Formats: C-alpha cells, sequence, structure tokens
RNA sequence: GUUACAGACUUAAGCAGUGGAGCAUGUUAUUUAAUUCGAUAAUCCACGACUAACCUUACCAUAUUUUGAAUAUUAUAAUAAUUAUAAUUAUUAUAUUACAGGCGUUACAUUGUUGUCUUUAGUUCGUGCUGCAAAGUUUUAGAUUAAGUUCAUAAACGAACAAAACUCCAUAUAUAUAAUUUUAAUUAUAUAUAAUUUUAUAUUAUUUAUUAAUAUAAAGAAAGGAAUUAAGACAAAUCAUAAUGAUCCUUAUAAUAUGGGUAAUAGACGUGCUAUAAUAAAAUGAUAAUAAAAUUAUAUAAAAUAUAUUUAAUUAUAUUUAAUUAA
C-alpha cells in the first residue's frame, strides 16, 4: 500500500488528495486490520465514497439529520415530484409479472379467451372475435352458517357464434355479480357444442322434449317466421343462428332449466335428413329445395 | 449568489431552467411578502420556449395563480385516482427507512474516510503534568445537550500521604476530615454541589482544603495525639461489599504436571524459512 | 391554529375539529333544538 | 453523481460543540460568551434575523414565555435585526461563572441582636439560630436578595410583614 | 491500471484502531446510553475512530450493565383485573475512557461527536483534571490576558476556501478579542 | 440458505439493509439523563404532530378543499439538533402534472412545504427551536401512492372516502381496493430473494481464497502473522464484482404489498341501528424468507411483526363514530 | 331434558387451605343531608381504585360566579417590540351575536379496549368435478398428534386467517470490548452456533422395517417459562380513561370556597391477615454463614451522637448530613 500521487492524483479528486496524504502519514503501514463481526459500519460493498450517489446517499439540500447545509441553505423548493426516485432501470417489477396496463377498457372477453387458451387449445381471436355473450339468469342466492346468510351471485349465460355452436354456463361468486358472469362466459365457451340447422335457419321437423319439469314442444317455421317463441328460448336461438321457430313451454316455466332443456333438445334430440337417409337406406328429398332447383 | 434571487434586473440572459429555480426560490424564501415585479415577468416569458407554455398562459399564472392553471385547465380533475394500481416505481414507507438508515451510514462512512484523517492536524504531545506537583484531581461532570442539575458537581480527591505533611500535622488532618477520609486506600474525598456552577464549587473545595491544611499545621493549640483514627464509617462501608481475599496455597502448586511444549518438526524447520 | 393566520396569511387552514363543531350547532338550530339564550345579570336584581 | 465537496473541519466551526463543564478556564470563558448570547436572544439554534422580511418578523423570548402566572397568550414580539441587538455581559454572571465567586451570605454577632433585645440568654438563642439558618440557606437554590431577605427575617432582624405575608 | 483504495477508505471496512496507553492517566470517561443497540455501537465505533486519527488514546465501548424497568397495567379500560400486561423498558450502557490527552484535543473531540450526533444516544463526560495543592485564584488580570491569547491562537484561521466557519463562533471571538473585556475585569 | 455449505461460519442481519432498526418503533427518539427533560420533550413531540395535522387540510376556494394525509412524525432527537420526518400523500395531482403550466405559480401544497423549512425567519422551525432549544428541521417525504403506509391509507379511506362506504360499501370501490397490487408469488420472490443472498455469499467466499492462495505469489506462512494478523490482501479483491448497482438493491427488505386488509367497523350503514363491520382480507400476511432462510423475525415494540405494518383512524358521520383498520404486510 | 369418542389439577391420590375464632377489605341490606358512580353466575365482590384527613370527589349543607376553558364577528382604550416623535404588529382590559360547559340518560346508537367459550382447533378462497339447483367436494375411509398436526385411501390440486415456527427470559460454547481502582473477569453485553436431539440394539403389534412403543446402549450441557387466545356467540363489561350520535340543563344538571360524607352498622356474603405450643415458639450468635431483582434531581439518606435505658448491644424518635444522581 501507500500509494504514491501516481495513479492516485488522476483517479480521486483534487479536494480530496490532503485527507489521503495525511491518512498515510497517519496510520502506520503495516498495520494489522481486524474485521468486526459484532457491529457492522461499512458497506457490504466496496466503495471509494468519493460521489454522491442518488438514491443512496442524502439529497443535497434535503432538510434531513445530517444536513450541513444551515437553514437558510436549503435547496429544495418544488414539492410536487417524489425526490430522489429509484435508480437504474428505475422499477422493481420483480421476475415473471407483468407491468399492469388499461385494464378498465380491456375486455374481460380477452381475459377469458387468453384463461381458455391457457388451460385448453381453443384460439383466442375466435373468442373474442366470433363468440358474442349475453346473460340469462342473473339473481342473489343466499345459503345460511352458524356465521349467518352467505349470498352468493349467480349468473347464467349463453355464447354462441350465430353459425352454429352455442354454450351454457353457470357460475357462482360472492365477491360480485360481474365475478359470477365471467365465470359463467368461462364455463360457456368450455361447454361449447354443435347444433345442427335445416338450411341455416331453422331446426328439423318438430320436437316435444321434456327436460325434468320442463315440457318443451317446439315446432318449425315458415322462411321470414321470426323468433315467435318463449324469451329463453328466443335469446337461445338468437345466439345459436336459429331465425325462424314457434314453441310453447309447459308445466314448469324454469328459466334455467328452459335454457338447458333447450340446447339438449336441439344436440339430440333432432336428426339430420342424411343421418335419417343412410340409416334408412332410403333418400329424403326437400321438395322446397328441389322445387327452385335448375 | 446567494441573494442573486432577491435581484431579478440580472437574470436576463440566464438559462431558461436557472431562471425558473430563482423564481421559485424568491417566492418560496419570501412568502406571504412576496410581491410580483415586472423585471420577473421579463425574464420569465424567456423561458416559454423551454417549458412550452403560451406568453399569455405565463402571464395569467403569474397573475392568477392557481385559480388561473384552474380556469385555463377548463374543468377540476374528476377522477378517483388515489386507488390507481401500483406501477412498481415506489418503494413502501418501510423500505424507505431502510434505505434512509443505509444513506445514514453511507453518511458517516464518507465522513469517516475523508473528513476524519484532516482531524490529525490538531495532534499535540501529552504534556504530562508531573503527579508529585499535581496530586489533587478534580471531577467535572457535564451532560451533553441537557441541563441536569448534576452538572454543578465538582468531587475533590487527594491522598493524604502527598499533601506534603508531617506526621502530627497528617494525624490532626485525617482525624479532622471524619468520614472524608479512608484509610484503607489513604484518600481524602470531598464533593460540593451547594453552589450553582461547577466553577463556584471547585472554589469552595480548594478553599475547604486550604482551610483544613492550615489548621493541621498549626500545632500550637491542640496535635491531637492522644485520640486516635476512627474508622467505624469505613467498617460500615467495606461491610456492604463481598470479600473475595482468598488465594490458591502457595504448597498446594505442582508445577511439575503442567504440560511441556512438545516437537513440532514442520514449526522447527519453518524458523529458517 | 389560531396563530397561524399571524405567521402565515397567504395560506388558508380549516381546522375540520372547529368545522365539525359550527356544523352540528348550524344543525342543531335548524332542528329547533338550539342553545337556550343565556340570561344576563341585570334581570331581576 | 456530483462530486464531494471537502470542508475542512476546523476548531472555530466545532465551536457552539464544547462541553460546557470543562476544567480549562479557556472553556469557561468560550462557555461565558455563549451563555450570554443566549441570555440575549441573539439568533442560535434557529435562522438569524436580515431585513428581507418586514412584516414576519417574529421572537417568543420574552419574559413570561413557559411561565403561566402573566396570565396571557403568545406573544409574537417583534425581532431585532442581526445588527443593533445587544448582548448583557452581566459582571455578576462572570464572577459566577468565569470565576468561582459565592457571597456564603453575612454572619451576625451579638452587638445586633443586643441592639433589640437585653437578656443575655435570648441573645445567645438568636446566636445559634442566626447560625443554623446561615449554614442551611446557602445550598438553597433562589436568588441572593431573596435568600439575604429570608435570612434577615428568620433571624429576627426583619419582620415577617417584609415578605409577600 | 485497477482501482486504488488508500487506508483512509480501506480502514472503513475493519475494526477501530486504537492507540496504546503510555502513562495511565485517566482525562476524560463517557458514558454513551441509549434505548437501543444498534445506534450506540455504530456511534461508538465513530468515537473511536474520531479519537485515533486525533491522537486520543481510547479503550473502547465497555458493556455497562442494562437497566430494566418495569410496569404493569390492567388490559381492559374498567373492569378486568384479573387480566394484566406487562411493560419493560431497557437502557443500553456503554462506557469510553480516554488516557494521556491535552484538554484542548479532548475539546476537539467530544465537539466532533456531539455535532455529528445520533438518534437516540444520550452522553455523560466526566472530566478529571489534575492540579496545585494550593492554587492562585486572584490571578486574574494576567490569567485573563494570556487566556484570551490562547484562544486566539486556537481558533485561528490560515486558508480561505477551506475550513467552514459558523457564525457563532464569529461572534464569540470578536466579543472575547474586544477591547471591552479588559474593562470587564477592572471591577475592582 | 439452510444449507451454507461452502461458506462458513458467518452471518449478518445487521445490514441497515435487511432490518429496520428498533429506534424506528418509536415515534420520540431521544434519551436524557434529565427525565423531566425527557417527558417535556415527548409531550412536545406529540402537541406538535398533532398541530401538523391542522396544518395540513388547505383550500383554495368553496369548491376547492385540499386534504394532505401525512403519517405519524418521526422525531429524530440527537444531542444537537431535532428532525421531524413524515410522509405525506398530495391528491390533487393534477395530472401527475403532465402540463408545464404548473412551472409559474405555486399550489397551496407547495407553499406550505416550503414555510415548513425554506421561508426565512418565519418557518416553523425558529418556533419549534424555541420550544426545544436546539436546531429543528422537518423533512416532508412524498407518497405518490396512499397504499405505501398504513397510517395514510387509513387517514384517506377515513377523511375522503366517506361517500363510498357511508350506505354500503359500493362494488367499484371494493373491487379498486382489491385491485390495488398484483397478485405475486410470495414464495417465488422469497426464494429469489435467499438464492441471492447465497449468490453474494459465495461470490465473497470465493474472492477470500482466490486472494489468499495466489496473493500474487509472494506473502506466504511466517509472513502473513498468523498469529492475531488478519489482513488477508487488497481490498479491491475482497470485493471484486461486489458493488453498490448489484448489491444492495437486491438485499433490501420489505419491497412489495403481498398482503393487505381492510376492516370497516361503526355505524357506517344505516340499518336498523346496529353496527356493521366489512372486511376485505386481500392476499397473505406472513413472511416466507424466515422460516426457510436464516434471518429472524424481529417482533417491534415486542408485539409486531417487523413485515407487519398497520394501523387505524377514527372520524365521525352522521351516526356517530367509525374506525378505519388497515393492516399491510411487506415482503 | 340427543348418541359415541378424547381431554383438564374436571376427577382419583398428595400437600396446603376456606367454612369454625378475632381483625383487614369488598359487597348486600339498612340508616343518613350525603353515605357519589359503576361492576354484581360462571366472566362481581383487595373489582374500576398503584394508597378517600383537605385535594382527589363525582355526593350533602351553607355562601358565591354568570359569554365563564376555547373559536369566530364588531367597537373602545392601554401596554410592549421593531423600523425612520410617527407607522406597523402582538398582547391586555370592557362590552355584545355567538355559544362554552355537563361524571345528566342511553354499552339496547357507537369508536377503542376487555372477560368467557380459548392453547381451544377451528373459519374460508381459486381452478376442477358431482347434483337441474340451493349446495357438495376439498375440510375424509382408518389411524396418529397438543393441534383440519402428519400419513393411507379418496375428485380433487393448491392457498389464506388460525396450529407449528420465527420472537423474548433462561441455557452451553466461540469471538470481541474492559489497562481487573466503577471489579466481579465466578462479571457485564454485542454477534454467531446449538436441539422441535441424534445413533445403535433388542422386544413388541403392524400395512413387515418400504415402522410404531418398550427397553437398553453411547454422543450430547441440553430440561423449562413468557408473549401471541382465530371466526362467531354471550344486545356479556365500559358513555366514570378518553372520544362522538341522539335527547336533556343553560342564574344551572355549568364554576369556586368553608365543613361533612365516601370510614354509618341489625343481619348476610366473597376474599385475605393473625392465632389456637414441643416433626414449635422466644433470646443470643462482630475476622458479622449464604441471594436475586429493583430504587435514589419532585432524592436516597450512611457513620457518630442525646433519648427512652443499665456498661453495652437490639428497637423507636430527635440531633447532622458522609458519599452518590450510580457496575
Ligand atoms: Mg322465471
Ligand atoms: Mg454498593
Ligand atoms: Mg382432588
Ligand atoms: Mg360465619
Ligand atoms: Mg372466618
Ligand atoms: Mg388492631
Ligand atoms: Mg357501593
Ligand atoms: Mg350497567
Ligand atoms: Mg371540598
Ligand atoms: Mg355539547
Ligand atoms: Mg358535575
Ligand atoms: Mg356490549
Ligand atoms: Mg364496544
Ligand atoms: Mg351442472
Ligand atoms: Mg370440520
Ligand atoms: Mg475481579
Ligand atoms: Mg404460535
Ligand atoms: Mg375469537
Ligand atoms: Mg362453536
Ligand atoms: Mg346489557
Ligand atoms: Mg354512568
Ligand atoms: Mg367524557
Ligand atoms: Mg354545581
Ligand atoms: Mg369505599
Ligand atoms: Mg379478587
Ligand atoms: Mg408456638
Ligand atoms: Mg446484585
Ligand atoms: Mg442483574
Ligand atoms: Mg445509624
Amino acid at each position: 500500500q501507500h500509494y504514491d500521487e501516481s495513479l492516485l492524483s488522476r483517479y480521486y479528486p483534487e479536494s480530496l488528495l490532503k485527507s489521503i496524504k495525511l491518512a498515510q502519514q497517519t496510520i502506520p503501514e503495516d498495520t494489522k486490520f481486524r474485521v468486526s463481526r459484532n457491529v457492522e459500519f461499512a458497506p457490504p460493498y466496496l466503495d471509494d465514497f468519493t460521489k454522491i450517489h442518488p438514491f443512496w446517499d442524502y439529497k443535497p439540500g434535503m432538510p434531513h439529520l445530517h444536513a450541513q447545509e444551515e437553514n437558510n441553505n436549503f435547496s429544495i423548493f418544488r414539492w410536487d415530484q417524489v425526490q430522489q426516485p429509484l435508480p437504474g432501470e428505475g422499477n422493481i417489477l420483480p421476475p415473471g409479472v407483468s407491468l399492469p396496463n388499461d385494464g378498465g377498457r380491456k375486455s374481460k372477453s380477452a381475459d377469458v379467451a387468453a384463461g381458455l387458451h391457457k388451460q385448453t387449445g381453443v384460439d383466442p381471436d375466435y373468442i373474442t372475435r366470433k363468440l358474442t355473450m349475453k346473460p340469462l339468469v342473473m339473481k342473489r342466492v343466499s345459503n345460511q352458517t352458524g356465521k349467518g346468510k352467505i349470498a352468493s351471485f349467480y349468473a347464467l349465460v349463453v355464447v354462441g357464434d350465430k353459425n352454429g355452436m352455442v354454450g351454457l354456463g353457470e357460475g357462482k361468486s360472492r365477491e360480485e355479480m360481474s365475478k359470477a358472469i365471467f365465470k359463467a362466459h368461462w364455463d360457456a365457451v368450455r361447454n361449447l357444442k354443435e347444433i345442427p340447422r335445416y338450411e341455416n335457419r331453422t331446426i328439423y321437423g318438430d320436437i316435444d322434449f321434456r327436460y325434468h319439469g320442463v315440457k318443451l314442444h317446439l315446432r318449425s317455421a315458415k322462411p321470414g317466421f321470426g323468433l315467435r317463441v318463449n324469451h329463453v328460448i328466443f335469446e337461445i336461438c338468437e345466439c345459436a343462428g336459429i331465425k325462424d321457430l314457434s314453441g310453447k313451454v309447459y308445466k314448469s316455466r324454469n328459466d334455467m332449466n328452459i335454457a338447458k332443456g333447450t340446447i339438449e333438445a336441439f344436440t339430440k334430440a333432432q336428426k339430420t335428413l342424411d343421418e335419417v337417409a343412410l340409416g334408412r337406406g332410403k333418400k329424403l328429398v326437400d321438395v322446397r329445395k328441389v322445387y327452385y332447383s335448375s | 449568489s446567494a441573494d442573486l434571487y432577491m435581484h431579478p434586473e440580472k437574470w436576463k440572459g440566464l438559462p431558461p431552467q436557472r431562471i425558473l429555480e430563482l423564481y421559485w426560490e424568491r417566492m418560496a424564501r419570501l412568502g406571504s411578502e412576496y410581491k410580483p415585479n415586472k423585471d420577473e415577468l421579463n425574464a420569465l416569458l424567456t423561458t416559454s420556449e423551454y417549458s412550452n407554455v403560451p406568453v399569455n398562459d405565463i402571464k395569467k399564472l403569474y397573475h392568477r395563480g392557481e385559480q388561473g392553471a384552474i380556469d385555463i385547465k377548463g374543468g377540476n380533475v374528476n377522477r378517483d385516482n388515489s386507488l390507481r394500481p401500483f406501477m412498481f416505481d415506489e418503494l413502501p414507507s418501510q423500505a424507505q427507512e431502510l434505505v434512509a438508515q443505509h444513506r445514514e451510514q453511507r453518511f458517516y462512512n464518507r465522513l469517516a474516510a475523508y473528513e476524519l484523517p484532516l482531524l490529525a492536524q490538531y495532534r499535540q504531545e501529552y504534556k504530562r503534568p508531573s503527579p508529585e506537583s499535581h496530586p489533587v484531581t478534580y471531577r467535572y461532570t457535564s451532560y451533553v445537550g441537557e441541563e441536569h442539575p448534576n452538572s454543578r458537581k465538582v468531587v475533590l480527591s487527594v491522598k493524604t500521604k502527598e499533601l506534603g505533611l508531617e506526621e502530627k500535622s497528617l494525624h490532626k488532618f485525617r482525624i479532622l476530615a471524619r468520614s472524608r477520609y479512608d484509610h484503607t486506600t489513604d484518600i481524602f474525598k470531598m464533593s460540593s454541589d451547594k453552589f450553582e456552577h461547577a466553577s463556584q464549587n471547585a472554589r469552595y473545595l480548594h478553599d475547604i482544603l486550604q482551610r483544613l491544611l492550615a489548621e493541621s499545621k498549626d500545632l500550637t493549640e491542640d496535635d491531637f495525639s492522644d485520640v486516635p483514627l476512627d474508622t467505624r464509617h469505613t467498617i460500615a462501608k467495606s461491610l456492604r461489599k463481598k470479600k473475595r481475599d482468598y488465594e490458591f496455597p502457595e504448597h498446594w502448586k505442582r508445577p511439575e504436571d503442567a504440560p511441556k511444549k512438545k516437537f513440532d518438526i514442520v514449526d522447527q524447520l519453518l524458523s529458517t524459512l | 391554529f389560531r396563530h397561524l393566520k399571524t405567521l402565515y396569511p397567504d395560506i388558508e387552514f380549516v381546522d375540520l375539529e372547529e368545522q365539525y363543531r359550527l356544523s352540528m350547532v348550524e344543525a342543531k338550530k335548524r332542528r329547533g333544538k338550539g342553545a337556550p339564550k343565556k340570561m344576563k345579570k341585570d334581570a331581576a336584581a | 453523481s456530483s462530486e464531494y465537496v471537502l470542508e475542512e473541519p476546523t476548531p472555530l466551526s466545532l465551536l457552539e460543540y464544547t462541553p460546557q463543564v470543562f476544567p480549562t478556564k479557556e472553556s469557561r470563558l468560550v462557555n461565558f460568551t455563549l451563555d450570554s448570547l443566549k441570555k440575549s436572544n441573539y439568533p442560535i439554534y434557529r435562522s438569524p434575523n436580515l431585513g428581507i422580511l418586514k412584516v414576519h418578523d417574529f421572537t417568543l423570548n420574552t419574559p413570561n414565555f413557559g411561565k403561566y402566572t402573566p396570565g396571557s397568550s403568545l406573544i409574537f414580539a417583534k425581532e431585532p435585526q442581526l445588527q443593533n441587538l445587544l448582548i448583557e455581559e452581566d459582571p455578576e454572571d462572570f464572577h459566577r461563572q468565569v470565576t468561582g465567586e459565592y457571597q456564603l451570605l453575612k454572619p451576625y454577632v451579638k452587638k445586633d441582636f443586643e441592639k433589640l433585645t437585653k437578656s443575655k440568654d435570648t441573645v445567645s438563642k438568636l446566636v445559634q439560630n442566626s447560625q443554623v439558618v446561615r449554614l442551611s440557606l446557602q445550598s438553597v437554590v433562589m436568588g441572593s436578595e431573596e435568600k439575604k431577605l429570608v435570612y434577615d427575617v428568620c433571624s429576627g432582624m426583619k419582620p415577617i410583614s417584609e415578605l409577600q405575608q | 491500471s485497477t482501482r486504488p483504495y488508500p487506508v483512509n477508505v480501506e480502514a472503513v471496512y475493519y475494526a477501530p484502531l486504537k492507540l496504546p496507553i503510555k502513562y495511565g492517566d485517566l482525562v476524560a470517561d463517557i458514558q454513551l446510553r441509549s434505548y437501543d443497540n444498534e445506534n450506540l455501537d455504530f456511534y461508538s465505533d465513530f468515537i473511536l475512530r474520531t479519537g485515533y486519527y486525533l491522537g486520543i488514546p481510547l479503550t473502547g465501548p465497555k458493556p455497562l450493565p442494562t437497566r430494566r424497568e418495569r410496569w404493569t397495567v390492567i388490559k381492559s379500560p374498567f373492569v378486568h383485573a384479573k387480566s394484566k400486561e406487562n411493560f419493560e423498558r431497557h437502557t443500553h450502557k456503554r462506557l469510553i475512557r480516554a488516557w494521556d490527552t491535552n484538554p484542548e484535543v479532548l475539546q476537539m473531540l467530544i465537539a466532533y461527536i456531539t455535532k455529528h450526533s445520533m438518534a437516540g444516544v444520550g452522553m455523560k463526560c466526566n472530566f478529571f483534571q489534575r492540579s496545585e495543592i494550593s492554587l492562585d485564584l486572584g490571578s486574574d488580570a494576567n490569567g485573563l490576558e494570556k487566556s484570551l491569547s490562547n484562544i486566539d491562537e486556537l481558533y485561528s484561521l490560515r486558508n480561505d476556501d477551506k475550513a467552514q466557519t459558523s457564525a457563532v463562533g464569529q461572534k464569540v471571538l470578536e466579543l472575547l478579542d474586544s477591547p471591552d473585556f479588559k474593562k470587564h475585569l477592572e471591577k475592582k | 440458505n439452510p444449507v451454507v455449505h461452502r461458506i462458513g461460519p458467518a452471518g449478518n442481519i445487521n445490514n441497515k439493509l435487511q432490518h429496520l432498526n428498533n429506534m424506528n418503533n418509536w415515534n420520540t427518539q431521544i434519551y436524557n439523563y434529565n427525565k423531566n427533560m425527557e417527558i417535556m420533550n415527548t409531550m412536545n413531540d406529540k402537541l406538535i404532530n398533532k398541530l401538523l395535522y391542522k396544518m395540513m387540510t388547505l383550500k383554495l376556494n368553496n369548491m376547492n378543499i385540499n386534504k394532505i394525509i401525512m403519517s405519524k412524525t418521526i422525531n429524530q432527537h440527537s444531542l444537537n439538533k431535532l428532525n421531524i420526518k413524515f410522509y405525506y400523500y398530495n391528491n390533487d395531482i393534477n395530472n401527475n402534472n403532465n402540463n408545464n403550466n404548473n412551472n409559474y405559480y405555486m399550489n397551496m401544497m407547495n407553499k406550505l412545504m416550503n414555510i415548513m423549512n425554506n421561508n426565512m425567519n418565519n418557518n416553523l422551525c425558529n418556533i419549534l427551536s424555541y420550544y426545544y432549544k436546539k436546531k429543528v428541521t422537518i423533512e416532508p417525504i412524498k407518497l405518490s401512492y396512499i397504499y405505501l403506509n398504513s397510517d395514510i391509507f387509513s387517514k384517506y379511506i377515513s377523511l375522503n372516502d366517506m361517500d363510498k362506504y357511508n350506505n354500503g360499501i359500493l362494488t367499484n370501490y371494493q373491487r379498486m381496493l382489491n385491485n390495488i397490487m398484483p397478485k405475486l408469488n410470495d414464495h417465488n420472490i422469497s426464494m429469489n430473494y435467499i438464492n441471492n443472498i447465497n449468490n453474494i455469499n459465495n461470490n465473497k467466499y470465493n474472492n477470500m481464497i482466490n486472494l489468499l492462495n495466489n496473493n500474487n505469489n509472494i506473502n506466504n506462512n511466517n509472513n502473513y502473522n498468523n498469529n492475531n494478523n488478519n489482513y488477508i490482501g487488497n481490498i479491491n479483491n475482497i470485493y471484486n464484482n461486489m458493488t453498490i448497482d448489484n448489491i444492495p438493491m437486491d438485499i433490501l427488505m420489505y419491497k412489495y404489498l403481498v398482503g393487505w386488509s381492510i376492516k370497516f367497523k361503526g355505524r357506517l350503514s344505516n340499518n336498523n341501528g346496529r353496527t356493521s363491520t366489512t372486511n376485505l382480507l386481500n392476499g397473505t400476511f406472513n413472511n416466507k424468507k424466515y422460516l426457510w432462510s436464516n434471518i429472524n423475525n424481529n417482533y417491534k415494540l415486542n408485539y409486531i411483526p417487523s413485515n407487519h405494518n398497520l394501523y387505524n383512524n377514527s372520524n365521525i358521520n352522521k351516526n356517530g363514530k367509525y374506525n378505519i383498520k388497515v393492516k399491510l404486510n411487506f415482503i
């Protein structure tokens, strides 16, 4: 040790040289230097202390303890921004997390689509673009415990492309009903099916299927008839792509049971012409289509 | 200059940022006593391009103040920004406290590194007063940053045998001190705090010591040779401490049983490097 | 708080406690349960 | 990172931090000067007064400050500027602090008691009383004049009426 | 080549160095007390460093016994005397002793440390001075003159850019050096 | 890490970046031999805190009332001076001052903080000097969020959001509180912290071995002074690649808010006349880096886990008194 | 006024007690001008209250004050300070709108805090699955644990508040500090390590060592206490710590002084103290057998003296303050 002015005058500020010289002329060279592990005084990193680091040293002008700037020499006047912001990259985002962004205007459909693609193989673009959301049954459901009545939000929604697929999903949440709709949207996209339609317009023939206590009587319709059916079925049809229908609900008229029954009826109660012809060994002809043919 | 903010006439030509800082300083130090001046506007108007604010806006902000900012904005900030989600750009309070701890630690390390060595210019050799010439010891007490009433106390302590007194005078001194002298260690002892300053107490103690010395050296009337020295107070004092005055018997020692250093060939051969 | 005006006339402050007090007395005045008028010593003898 | 501008620590600056009670008599002179400065309300522990602020230069070092009995609200006195400020520097405080002078009261001899009473035994009893009061009052913290007044009243010279009763 | 780190900045990373005691006559006894230990120890370490660079032998922080005060109080506001709670307070104390040092050097040390104090720590200083059996107390005029000369020499400035001053220091020096001090002692 | 096989017997939590100094557990940090002086200083501290609370609220006009929320003042008494420290939040952030028109006028808050220290003779520090007989300084520290301090968070929700829970907690308001912070993986953060500390220790240990094994191959036995001296080598190699730009930030503790709870207890809801309590518990309330690594938790005031910062503030509504209790955990 | 299973000084055993006597203290009841108020099953009753002569004190008697304890509004005048006889400011006094003040009522309007269930082991959430659904699952067949503790199977896989752990007193060891006259180093207090012990053998029942309890062995200094008492319930306690909502008083339900009461006593009651004698009481025991933890700037008070009291000692006052504001 005991460096000369070479490699020392050009590396340390000039004003700090006299102190270094006095330290060299005071501390005997070849003096043993204990390390104290009862008290911590030096930083855990090497530092010469020649430069006042922002965010790791007191800001000049800040009225702090150990502020040597008299009382009328404080040089901070605008208390509007955060003095001494973070150093380096300027943020402490931990690994594996993303900086929050617009969430109020970010559609929940995008969140559902991303999550489903994460777990299942479905693509997000189709869910976001070609699927329609419309709730069916929103209501507060209450269970009582030792604590007391516990209220839960039960939401049932349908999702379809107006081109053949429709799904039904129910979700419960105690935090809020928006969450219940989120779970229902999640489930319904998970539970999508394919509905056979006659000329992409109406069902094949008439259906008289029974769901638990709900008697679904549905009959086909003329072109341009419109959905002259119960509102639950009307919503299911409009989301599923059915445009002309007519029917009546008998016995129980519970909305949720109606929705489940009509989805099932579309799925399995009806049969396509091609399947009947193949299993029959016969030929079924649409007179309307062949009358207007070439 | 320290008073540069007070004089806005000489602000002309200064950089816009320095102009703004000066203007802020002037209206921050003055407070309610701040008064607008034309030169300050002319200096401020030169900074329109620096902060991209139209001149007329600067005039209205100078005059109307926060009301000016409100009426140029066209509407108050109607949004509950308080509950904004974290951007991970600031530290919690307790983390900042930890940072401030390190800031103080770095401040003290820097002080020790660079300011402290400059204290080596005030080293002075200890000019030791001769013990024989200076036997009496005065103890002064100080409380830094407080006004404790004990700061006035002064204690005088000296050995009687080093007073320089003859046998008869020493005996008279010892028997006149009464409880203030302990024969076990031969230390005279005396404190005073009646007076409200240390200087007065020290003078009082010195005068009492002179008075006692003068009387002790005056053997014309009575030398108090017959009356023995009383030691009952010391007996009482010593009876309130534990006496560990027992030593290991000399004849129980067996030095032959101590271990002898063994032969270390490596250590023997390492002496020659 | 009373001395802040003497030192710093520029900045206006609000004493939430005093404002709550005056709000409460006014509400009682409006409700009709105001403080009765205290009678002066000169009354009677 | 701004360069560190070292400022040499010098004894003159480090003054105002000297221990209040130090054996050397140079420290006695310095501490006396500081005591005189602070008793005169010279600006220490706070920013000094210059002419920049005209109607907002306040000081709270009026004699009533801290005390209760002279019931009044906070006096906001008009502080003097840094100049035209007076320093007391009382010589009695100097001897009291820089030197170690102490009055130690004044003993009463039988001449004084005999001026009043005629019975020798009563004179002897009064002498003893004056001695006892003299030796038992020098350690009590009060002013010299009040201590003398109590000393005379208790000894017998001045009647009780001298005190406020 | 590589960055050099001189001893002043090397010493910061190692335990403070203590100068040896040569004669053995005590000159001060500074006791630091705090209700915690971290600040006390850090400040102590600083005191040792300041003393060493100033040429003052210091022994080091001696762990004097801590004092535990204890109070007890019923937890409930009104009436549950059965439930009680214990509160305690600890006074951590250290002792540093200075030997074989001139009075003015010790004054320099104490001044510096009090200037750069820390939160929570309190300091009480015991000063020992050896003196004659009999001292001349009437010697004032010559004594005052020599004392004023010593004050002027001690607080004498040489450089200008460095050695930051204090307004109070200037005021005290000007008062002491003012000729009107002479008539203060001329009251006789 | 629990293993620490290739380091050696050591360990020092005393770093000022990994533990909160116990002096900070107290609002007044003073020791005085004159206990009467200590008591009066404590009383003055409490009084001035209340005065600053009075000072904070400001109004520009009838329709502008600005409440500046501040935390408990940290009074730091040293032998020569006193410092008053507090964090504050200004709701009137004015679009984060994005527009530059702010440079030409001081809002009420700037003037308030300026008279705290900067005003020449009329600043508060002068008056507080009269009360304390020493130099006094005040530290205003700005906080850009309200959930970074339990004091500011409780005070804000107790003094500025009456309309949001007076008649029950609104759905949007309750949702915003539950989404103040992203749900972070406490386990990953704790393990990352442990690995970083282990890496620092290994790097330093390797520096020792490399330095001592070579030491430029000059210093040898009988020259190292193996009896008492421990000077191993140049300070440069002791902390090679261990500098201010990598070490301190990754050893700093109490960075992230993982759990937070708010409790609205009182007469808020205008029910038949009873009281209701609404609790919003989000996250976790235990520090995972204290039971796996070798650092040990310290209990503030012998009853508060260090990782917990909690506070409650009261107020008065038309029905009576209510209390908002906020407790935060900072891993 | 339902069944089964375990714990806990619940019980059994042991030691000491209460209930019996006298006294101290709280309560009831009663008396009284007042015997102020509250607590009053476990969860009140030497409780709020860590000391009721005056104060305190909230009660009774008799006298006495009326914008009072602040904050604001408007006039009149006086004093002090600072600038060059004037100007400004701060305070004081006299008024009035204006209230202030309340231990008055409501713990069944409240904040905060607390007692009991309670060192008890429970209380919930995300995704998945089951039932049309409310819901359920996880939170369990069977065992183990102090414990939703840990396993085994199981639509479940995880997580949060509790459990445990970190924490503090204490323990063993290492390093450092202390010029071993602040001594005691047999200590003090800073950092760290250690154990929620490990290993081996055998005898057991078992899911077969891919194991539990029984003992042994040997390696260890290694064995305790404190804090923390979840969710809900008791409309449990508190408006007499303090604070607010509503209602009530404003020459009185607010404020001051002199006395008294809170200390009364038929009965009853819960806590304790002291005794009813010889495995137990009394005197004496000066190289003064042997402690720990606490206190002394609103002080602690030694030694010596006179006294009762005899030579002295012990015991209690008085005389006088030695030393110390404390390893
Ligand atoms: Mg319906
Ligand atoms: Mg002793
Ligand atoms: Mg039994
Ligand atoms: Mg009986
Ligand atoms: Mg009995
Ligand atoms: Mg009796
Ligand atoms: Mg009673
Ligand atoms: Mg009651
Ligand atoms: Mg009375
Ligand atoms: Mg009222
Ligand atoms: Mg009353
Ligand atoms: Mg209740
Ligand atoms: Mg309550
Ligand atoms: Mg289903
Ligand atoms: Mg269960
Ligand atoms: Mg010893
Ligand atoms: Mg636990
Ligand atoms: Mg509970
Ligand atoms: Mg239960
Ligand atoms: Mg009740
Ligand atoms: Mg009551
Ligand atoms: Mg009250
Ligand atoms: Mg009355
Ligand atoms: Mg009573
Ligand atoms: Mg009891
Ligand atoms: Mg007996
Ligand atoms: Mg002891
Ligand atoms: Mg002890
Ligand atoms: Mg005695």
